[PDB]
């Protein structure tokens, strides 16, 4: 008996994503995690989008 | 992004309505000035009379 995910995982665009998609035709998934790790000086994200 | 497009559509309808209202005011001024200038004789005519 195996435990499997009951439903699909939902990906959502953030407001920062909306701005970059309107202006640059480009989306960086989970923008805020990158910006916080970038200004804090942390070289590694904990997880992938 | 869908919300952005809905609000953009409502705002473009608003802009069109406002521009048309101002155009109607300008057109009324233009037409009145036009008829007023139509019925006005020149200086030499009126001073002679």
């Amino acid at each position: 008996t195996v435990s499997a995910p009951a439903t699909y995982g939902n990906f959502v665009l953030s407001p920062e994503n909306a701005v970059t998609a309107i202006s640059y035709h480009s989306i960086l998934a989970d923008f805020n995690s990158y910006k916080a790790h970038l200004t804090s000086g942390q070289p590694h994200l904990p997880n992938d989008s | 992004l869908d919300k952005i497009l809905n609000v953009e559509a409502m705002h473009t309808v608003l802009r069109a309505l406002k521009n048309t209202a101002d155009a109607m005011e300008r057109g009324l001024i233009h037409s009145f000035l036009q008829t007023l200038l139509r019925k006005a004789p020149p200086y030499f005519v009126v001073q002679t009379l």
